[PDB]
RNA sequence: CGCGACCUCAGAUCAGACGUGGCGACCCGCUGAAUUUAAGCAUAUUAGUCAGCGGAGGAGAAGAAACUAACCAGGAUUCCCUCAGUAACGGCGAGUGAACAGGGAAGAGCCCAGCGCCGAAUCCCCGCCCCGCGGCGGGGCGCGGGACAUGUGGCGUACGGAA
RNA sequence: UAAGGCUAAAUACCGGCACGAGACCGAUAGUCAACAAGUACCGUAAGGGAAAGUUGAAAAGAACUUUGAAGAGAGAGUUCA
RNA sequence: UACCCACCCGACCCGUCUUGAAACACGGACCAAGGAGUCUAACACGUGCGCGAGUCGGGGGCUCGCACGAAAGCCGCCGUG
RNA sequence: GGUGGAGCCGCCGCAGGUGCAGAUCUUGGUGGUAGUAGCAAAUAUUCAAACGAGAACUUUGAAGGCCGAAGUGGAGAAGGG
RNA sequence: CGACUCUUAGCGGUGGAUCACUCGGCUCGUGCGUCGAUGAAGAACGCAGCUAGCUGCGAGAAUUAAUGUGAAUUGCAGGACACAUUGAUCAUCGACACUUCGAACGCACUUGCGGCCCCGGGUUCCUCCCGGGGCUACGCCUGUCUGAGCGUCGCU
C-alpha cells in the first residue's frame, strides 16, 4: 500500500517469514512424515488474507 | 392406508420422539450404584434398622384397596401422647412421626 | 458489464482485521464485527450453526490458564506448600 | 487373566502407550536379563540396561559368545547399540547395528550408588514375596 | 560450572543483580558471535546462558516475594498478590466460620433431642 | 543495530551510551519489514567509529 | 441572618467489598414459527417443539398441603413400574390425551412476620494486645465510631404457643 | 389454611476432566479430521471446507567404474527380496 | 469344455415406461470401488416352544472388583399390575 | 502352475450396514475423438559478435522500424505485498 | 512374412482396486464434576545453535525453581557436566514468572493523546525535557468526608 498501518505491517512481517522452504536436516530426523512445505504462499496467486 | 380388517391404531409418533428417546443401558449398573449407597449407609450407621426408622400400621383410602393394610408415612400424633412418646423425642429413636394424621377411630 | 468490467473496479474495502476476533470481518463504516459482534460486549456465538460455534469454543485455542485450572484440581487445589525437601 | 480394572489390556491402547512413551518410563521397558552368574549372586533376574555395560547378543543374524560393552542407547529409535555388533556401509564407513535389550544378555553391570540401591531393593523385593508364600 | 540455584539461595539481593547484569553482558556478545560466524562452541553458551540468567533473576523474585510474605504476615489488609488464589467461587464461598455457625434456636434444639445410638430386636 | 520494537529514540541514545561507554550525535530509526528495528546511531565527531566497533567485535 | 437537629438528595481516584464476560450436554424463566399431517384447507396438527433471549449449578427445579379423597380413609417433593393410549379434547376427524389409588427407589424436616414478652437483651466497622493465620477467625480490652425505637436479639409460629 | 422463607437423598447429563469396554468401522468405511485438519483453499462477509496412512527388520537408502550439458542410463554393490 | 481360425444354419441393443420398442422413444464412452425395503413401536394372522384357568414380566430387591458380567442365579417379591 | 510375504478356512448354530450393468447414480481412473481444433487483434524485422554442452527467442554492437509527448515516456493514489 | 486391424496369450507400462495390517474414530458404561477484574475463553506478535509447519511456551520465553527419577539428549553439531554428582534427561508440579489485544478498565483505536502521584538524569522542583515505578473504566453495597434544599422544624 506503501501508506501503511502498524499493525498492517506486523501482519505482513509475519506472513513473509513463514515462507521460507523446509531445513534440509528435518527430513533426517527420526519419525518423519514431511518432505516439502505445503504452506507456501506466491503474491501472484493466492493474495493474502486481506 | 387401510386393508381388510385391523383394528384403528392411533400410535403416537407424530411428534418427535427419535430426539427424546431415553434408552436404558444404565439399568444394570444403576443396580449396583444404588446397591453400594444402600450398603454403605448401613455400614455408616452401624446399630440402627438398615431398613429404616419403624412405620406405623395404616389402611389403604380407595374401596378397591379396602382390605389392604401397608407402612404408612409415620406415626400420628394422637398415637403417641398415648404411648407417652414425645414428639421431637421419638424422631431420634427411629420412628417415623406424621404430624397430619386425623385419627376417626 | 455486470461482470469481467464491474469486477475492475473493487479498490476499496469493507472490512478488515477484527481486534478481538482476529478475522478479517470488522466492517468500517458499520463499526461493528460481524463475526463476534465487536463494540457489543458479548460474542456472537450462535445456537443455530453448530459448525461455526465448534470452530472457536474451549480447547480450540491454547487454554493457557484453564488447562493448568485441570492440573490443580485434580491433585488438590493447595497452595501456599512446598513439598518435603532433600 | 488380569482382574484389576483401571489397567487396560487393549490391543490399541498399549500400543499406543509405547510408542508415546516418555524416556523416564522407557528405562524399564529398554531392561535386559542378567546372566546366569550374577543372576546367582545379586538374586535379580533383569536390569534396565546402562551406557557401559557388558553384553553378549543371544538372538538375531548375529548371535555370539563375544562380550562387548554397550557404546548408546537409542531411547528414541528404542533400541541400543554394542561394541562389534557393526556392519559396513557402501563407502566403508561403518555403523553400529541396533540390538533390543530384551534379545541381549548382561554378563557384568556397571556399578554405582544408584545401580546399587536398585539391585537391594530388586533383591529385598523378591525374597519378600517368597517370605509372604512362606 | 552451572550457576545452580544452591548457591545462590543463601545469598545477598544486591550480589546476585552483578552475576546477573555479568550474564546480560556476556549474553549481549554471544549474540555478536552469532552474527560474525563465532564458533559453534560459543553458539551453544548462548542458550546456557539464556537460562543461567533465569536461574539467577529466579532466586531474586523467590527471595523477594518470600520476604514480602512475611510483612503482610499478620496484619488483615494484604496486596492482591499475596491473598490466596483458588478460584473466583472458591475465595467467594463462606468463610468455614459462617457455615458451620448455628442459630441459637437450633443448637438449643441440638442438646434435647441428640440422636441416639440404638439397634433393635433383642 | 538491531533494536526492540518498543524503542524510543531516547531510549536507543540512553543505552548505546551506557554500554560502550560511548556518545550519540543522533539517532534514525526503522522498522525493516519482518519487523525488527533497524538504528543507525550517528556518533559524536570526536568518536570514532571504525575504533568502537572492533570493541564490540564486529568488523 | 446566623448557628443546630432531622428528612430528602448530591459529589468524591475517599476506607473496604462486589457485579459484568466465557461455557453451555443436562437445568430454570420468557419468546415462539413454518415445512408437515388432515390426501384441498382456514380450526386443529407439527407444538410450547426449531431458532431467538435471558439465567444458573455440580446437579438444577420442586418440597413440608389453602393436597388427596369419599375409604374401616390416606399424608412434603423427585424418579421408576403401573394406571393406559384409559377419563376427557377434537371441521368429535387427523389426531391429541392426564391424573387418583397400588408397588418400589429414596426417605428429614423446618424457619419467619405478626400477637406478645423481655432496660436493644442486638449488629456492623474502627484502635490496642493474646492465640490463629495458603478457605481471616476466635479471646479480651477500649465514652473509638455507626446502624436500630419508622424496630435489631432471646423464647415462639399454628403439629399448637406463651404465661 | 393460601397472599412470606429455607432443605439433603434417590433424579438428568451428545459440554469438560479422567478412565473402562465392544457379536462396531476398518483408509471412498469410521467424526469434516488415523497425516502440519477445522489445516490448505474459496467467498467482501455471514460462512463454505478438502484431498492425503503402509520401503525394509536394519537405511544396510546404491560407494565405485562408465556414458551423457544434465535428467537418465550400463556395470557394480546392498539385501531373504 | 476353455485359446485362435474356418465354415453351414440361426441371429437387430441392453435397461425402462408401455395396448405395442431393434426403434426416427429416453438412460448407457469404458473400468474399478461405493450404492437402495432398514430399525423402533403398535396391531393382525400363521408357525415353534414353556406352562396351562392361569401365565408372566417389569420395575425393584437379594448375590461383585465383571475377566468372561454391565451376564447367570435367586426373591410370601409372582401379582401391586 | 506362478507371485506374494502373514495369517486363514471346513462343519453345527447365532448376527448382519450381505451379492450390482443401469439410477443425466457418487468418487477415482482411462480411452476414442487426436497428434486433431488450435498457438491469426495493434504494420518489422536483419547482420555480426559474445556467452555458452545447446541460440530464430539472451546480451553487446550495427541497420531498419513503430509508440510520437490526450505516449509504449517520467512520477503518485487505492490496491498489491 | 509387406502395413494397418482384430482376437488371444508372454512380458513391459498406466493406474491404483483387492488383500493384510492400524498410536484413529464411533457406541456404551464408570468416577469426577474443575472458568473470570488477584484479570477468563478467544485472538495477535514473539521465543530453538542450525527451525518453516504442528506442538510447547511468554522478553526468565522449545521453559523457571522444586520433588521424584536416576544416565542421557540425538538430524547434525555443540557442549557442560566429574553419571560418588538436585545428577543428564523425562514425569510430576505445590515455589516464581504472565508480551499485546480481549468483560479490557485514564480517552480513543491512528496505535494517538492524556492527567495525577512518586524515583533516577535534567532540575538542585525550575518547569520543561528525558528515563523509571503507582494510580486514573462503568454499576452498586456498607461505612467516611464535603456539601445542597422558601423540606420539617428547633434555637436565636
Ligand atoms: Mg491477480
Ligand atoms: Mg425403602
Ligand atoms: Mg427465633
Ligand atoms: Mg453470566
Ligand atoms: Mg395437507
Ligand atoms: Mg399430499
Ligand atoms: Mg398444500
Ligand atoms: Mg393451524
Ligand atoms: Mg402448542
Ligand atoms: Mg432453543
Ligand atoms: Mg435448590
Ligand atoms: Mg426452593
Ligand atoms: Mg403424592
Ligand atoms: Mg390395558
Ligand atoms: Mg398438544
Ligand atoms: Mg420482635
Ligand atoms: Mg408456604
Ligand atoms: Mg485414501
Ligand atoms: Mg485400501
Ligand atoms: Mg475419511
Ligand atoms: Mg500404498
Ligand atoms: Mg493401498
Ligand atoms: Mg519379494
Ligand atoms: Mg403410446
Ligand atoms: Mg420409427
Ligand atoms: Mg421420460
Ligand atoms: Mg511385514
Ligand atoms: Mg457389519
Ligand atoms: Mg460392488
Ligand atoms: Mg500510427
Ligand atoms: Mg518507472
Ligand atoms: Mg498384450
Ligand atoms: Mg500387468
Ligand atoms: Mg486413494
Ligand atoms: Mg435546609
Ligand atoms: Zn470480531
Amino acid at each position: 500500500s506503501s501508506h501503511k498501518t502498524f499493525r498492517i505491517k506486523r501482519f505482513l512481517a509475519k506472513k513473509q517469514k513463514q515462507n521460507r522452504p523446509i531445513p534440509q536436516w528435518i527430513r533426517m530426523k527420526t519419525g518423519n512424515k514431511i518432505r516439502y512445505n505445503s504452506k507456501r504462499r506466491h503474491w501472484r496467486r493466492t493474495k493474502l488474507g486481506l | 392406508a387401510p386393508s381388510r380388517n385391523g383394528m384403528i391404531l392411533k400410535p403416537h409418533f407424530h411428534k418427535d420422539w427419535q430426539r427424546r428417546v431415553a434408552t436404558w443401558f444404565n439399568q444394570p449398573a444403576r443396580k449396583i450404584r444404588r446397591r453400594k449407597a444402600r450398603q454403605a449407609k448401613a455400614r455408616r450407621i452401624a446399630p440402627r434398622p438398615a431398613s429404616g426408622p419403624l412405620r406405623p400400621v395404616v389402611r389403604c383410602p380407595t374401596v378397591r384397596y379396602h382390605t389392604k393394610v401397608r407402612a404408612g408415612r409415620g406415626f400420628s400424633l394422637e398415637e403417641l401422647r398415648v404411648a407417652g412418646i414425645h414428639k421431637k423425642v421419638a424422631r431420634t429413636i427411629g420412628i417415623s412421626v406424621d404430624p397430619r394424621r386425623r385419627n376417626k377411630c | 458489464t455486470k461482470g469481467t468490467s464491474s469486477f475492475g473496479k473493487r479498490r476499496n474495502k469493507t472490512h478488515t482485521l477484527c481486534r478481538r476476533c482476529g478475522s478479517k470481518a470488522y466492517h468500517l463504516q458499520k463499526s461493528t464485527c460481524g463475526k463476534c459482534g465487536y463494540p457489543a460486549k458479548r460474542k456472537r456465538k450462535y445456537n443455530w450453526s453448530a459448525k461455526a460455534k465448534r470452530r472457536n469454543t474451549t480447547g480450540t485455542g491454547r487454554m493457557r490458564h484453564l488447562k493448568i485450572v485441570y492440573r490443580r484440581f485434580r491433585h488438590g487445589f493447595r497452595e501456599g506448600i512446598t513439598p518435603k525437601p532433600k | 487373566m488380569k482382574f484389576n480394572p483401571f489397567v487396560t489390556s487393549d490391543r490399541s491402547k498399549n500400543r499406543k502407550r509405547h510408542f508415546n512413551a516418555p524416556s523416564h518410563i522407557r528405562r524399564k521397558i529398554m531392561s535386559s536379563p542378567l546372566s546366569k552368574e550374577l543372576r546367582q549372586k545379586y538374586n535379580v533376574r533383569s536390569m534396565p540396561i546402562r551406557k557401559d555395560d557388558e553384553v553378549q547378543v543371544v538372538r538375531g543374524h548375529y548371535k555370539g559368545q563375544q562380550i562387548g560393552k554397550v557404546v548408546q542407547v537409542y531411547r528414541k529409535k528404542y533400541v541400543i547399540y554394542i561394541e562389534r555388533v557393526q556392519r559396513e556401509k557402501a563407502n566403508g564407513t561403518t555403523v553400529h547395528v541396533g540390538i533390543h535389550p530384551s534379545k541381549v544378555v548382561i554378563t557384568r553391570l556397571k556399578l554405582d550408588k544408584d545401580r546399587k540401591k536398585i539391585l537391594e531393593r530388586k533383591a529385598k523385593s523378591r525374597q519378600v514375596g517368597k517370605e509372604k508364600g512362606k | 560450572a552451572k550457576i545452580k540455584a544452591r548457591d545462590l539461595r543463601g545469598k545477598k539481593k544486591e550480589e546476585l543483580l552483578k552475576q546477573l547484569e555479568d550474564l546480560k553482558v556476556e549474553l549481549s556478545q554471544l549474540r555478536v558471535a552469532k552474527v560474525t560466524g563465532g564458533a559453534a562452541s560459543k553458539l551453544s553458551k548462548i542458550r546456557v546462558v539464556r537460562k543461567s540468567i533465569a536461574r539467577v533473576l529466579t532466586v531474586i523474585n523467590q527471595t523477594q516475594k518470600e520476604n514480602l510474605r512475611k510483612f503482610y504476615k499478620g496484619k488483615k489488609y494484604k496486596p492482591l498478590d499475596l491473598r490466596p488464589k483458588k478460584t473466583r467461587a472458591m475465595r467467594r464461598r463462606l468463610n468455614k466460620h459462617e457455615e458451620n455457625l448455628k442459630t441459637k434456636k437450633q443448637q438449643r434444639k441440638e442438646r434435647l433431642y441428640p440422636l441416639r445410638k440404638f439397634a433393635v430386636k433383642a | 543495530f538491531i533494536v526492540d520494537v518498543k524503542a524510543n529514540k531516547h531510549q536507543i541514545k540512553q543505552a548505546v551510551k551506557k554500554l560502550y561507554d560511548i556518545d550519540v550525535a543522533k539517532v534514525n530509526t526503522l522498522i525493516r519489514p519482518d519487523g525488527e528495528k533497524k538504528a543507525y546511531v550517528r556518533l559524536a565527531p570526536d568518536y570514532d567509529a571504525l575504533d568502537v566497533a572492533n570493541k564490540i567485535g564486529i568488523i
